[PDB]
């Protein structure tokens, strides 16, 4: 239904409001600076490559696979052998008379076979994801999770990696094709993917019909 | 060089126009004397290895 | 079914959250280094 | 779901520049390309057709 | 699953530049590229078939 | 299976520069290319149409 | 079937996990190497 209340997608509180900044310390001073969190060395022209847990990263997921295969096999084989002495002479017709040497066969065979397979896939799109962990040599593991909500359902793309630093472009990007443990998932829920699951029936005799 | 940039931060695109002209790429060659011991030095050669004009006030990286 | 409860293929929290640096030892530096592996 | 596995043997000298090397230059290439879910299960043979193929005379 | 196996004896001066050898300079050339699976399986005669290839007067 | 087998003898000053020779010039030359499966059976005549091409009287 | 578990061609485990290098020894050296083999 329409009127069972549910919790939207961004949940709490959508606004913020701006704190009055502290009194200024009555030194002779203009300059007045609020207490600033000190983070630590930041390099100047080094690219902006995530170095810690917490540092955003943007993959860019463009995959194409597409594997086939295929084969036959065949066999053949005719035979026909035919004899007959039309008119025989009288000397032979102790041997040959009465149709008694008269033959005729034939034969024939025949085999073909055949098979084959082929899968493919693709995947293109954008997505920012997280560094959790460092590893013991410079890798990154990184983990990611975009979810949008279209007017009725909701789609999930997750995404989770290994990272070398090194293969990180100067925009602060990397092609999916170069994460080491790639796990990607692009799901959904609503009708809309209730619509696309095989009924319990039609999927029990997918897999117990005799053929 | 793009490996050096790299290694030291700098992530230069590929594919992409680079002509340099204070840059030689060298062999350098020299001589493990007897007994040596580590943090000691040596003497070391240079020398240039494609089409370079001169190597008169180089520095070795 | 569709209402059947499944494990997502990315399992786990998927964000992180950053830790405060340390805190800057007194010397007469600006530069300072976390520890570095 | 699909799986892309791979298992290989290779030679340091030969990687090239961008670390990357061709899959025919790996020596003991196991490569695989598999999937589940209903799509996957559609195309297996019926247990009836699969004893058939194989104990029919001809 | 298909397999493709080989197996031979090389002479080393035959071998390019870029590590690699024309199949017809190997000594003992064994090449063999075969298959399991239904597919392979749709591929062997039937053993009434097999046995009438053979026996059969003509 | 296929089955290419060679046999002969060389003499020396007739190799070329790349370590080869014409089968022309190999003295007693025996060559061989047969196979077996099931595709080699049905190549031979059967035993009964084999009697007949020998025995028959035309 | 499609239910029968098989196993599959790339056996094992398809990931590994970097070893973290040993200790400087503290001469005046900045260069260390790892014992190569």
């Amino acid at each position: 239904c329409a009127w069972i209340p549910a919790k939207p997608l961004v949940q709490g509180a959508t606004t913020a409001q701006p704190i009055p900044g502290p009194v200024p310390v009555a030194n002779g001073s203009i300059f007045q600076s609020a207490q600033p969190i000190n983070y630590g060395y930041q390099p100047l022209f080094e690219d902006r490559r995530p170095r810690n847990i917490g540092d955003t990263l943007t993959i860019v997921l463009q995959e194409n696979v597409s594997a086939s295969k295929s084969s036959s096999a065949n066999a053949s084989r005719d035979g026909k052998t035919s004899f007959g002495f039309d008119t025989v002479p009288r000397y032979l017709q102790g041997l040959f008379g009465n149709s008694r040497a008269d033959m005729e066969a034939s034969g024939g065979n025949s085999f073909n076979g055949k098979g084959g397979a082929n899968a493919s896939n693709t995947f293109s799109g954008t997505l920012t994801v997280t560094v959790d962990q460092v590893l013991a040599n410079g890798n990154l593991h990184v983990v990611g999770e975009k979810q949008i909500a279209i007017n009725q359902g909701t789609e999930f793309i997750r995404f989770s990696g290994v990272v070398n630093p090194r293969t990180i472009s100067g925009s602060n990007s990397v092609p999916s094709t170069q994460v080491a443990d790639a796990r990607i998932e692009y799901v959904g829920n609503g009708y809309i993917n209730e619509a696309q699951n095989m009924g319990w029936l039609q999927r029990f005799f997918l897999n117990l019909s005799p053929m | 060089l793009n490996n050096m940039l790299s290694q030291l931060g700098i992530t230069v695109p590929t594919g992409t126009n680079m002509q340099l002209k204070n840059v030689a790429a060298v062999m350098v060659t020299a001589s493990y004397p007897p007994f040596a011991r580590q943090g000691q030095t040596i003497d070391v050669v240079v020398s240039s290895m494609g089409n370079a004009k001169s190597l008169r006030g180089g520095t070795l990286l």
